[PDB]
């Protein structure tokens, strides 16, 4: 659970929800709203 | 969160850019006579510090 992945040198670590279609998401995850991270299935 | 440092008569200039995530500031100071506005003439600025922070500038504000 500790290992995640989602210009040069960059660090964005925002957790703010990908708007993946025109809705607005508002932090609530469904269909076309989606958190950025995942965790790597080590 | 991942950095830390610690290190009208006046006129001082400063210069403020971010490159591949590095934050690079150069400075000068000179007494002047001219206090209305900035004092045509020459004085290069020349570097303090050149910071490794890989941040997403757009925005800045003065502290007064
Ligand atoms: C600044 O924030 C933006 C998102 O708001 C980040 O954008 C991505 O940047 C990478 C390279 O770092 C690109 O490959 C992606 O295509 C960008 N995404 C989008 C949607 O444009 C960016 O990483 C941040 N920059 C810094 C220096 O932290």
């Amino acid at each position: 659970y500790n290992y995640r992945y989602r210009k040069p040198f960059e660090r964005d670590i925002s957790t703010e929800i990908y708007q993946a279609g025109s809705k607005p998401c508002n932090g609530v995850e469904g269909f076309n709203c989606y958190f950025p991270l995942q965790s790597y299935g080590f | 969160c991942t950095f830390e440092y610690v290190s009208f008569k006046n006129l001082r200039e400063f210069v403020f850019k971010n490159i591949d995530g590095y934050f690079k500031i150069y400075s000068k100071h000179t007494p002047i006579n001219l206090v209305r506005d900035l004092p045509q003439g020459f004085s290069a600025l020349e570097p303090l510090v050149d910071l490794p922070i890989g941040i997403n500038i757009t925005r800045f504000q003065t502290l007064l």
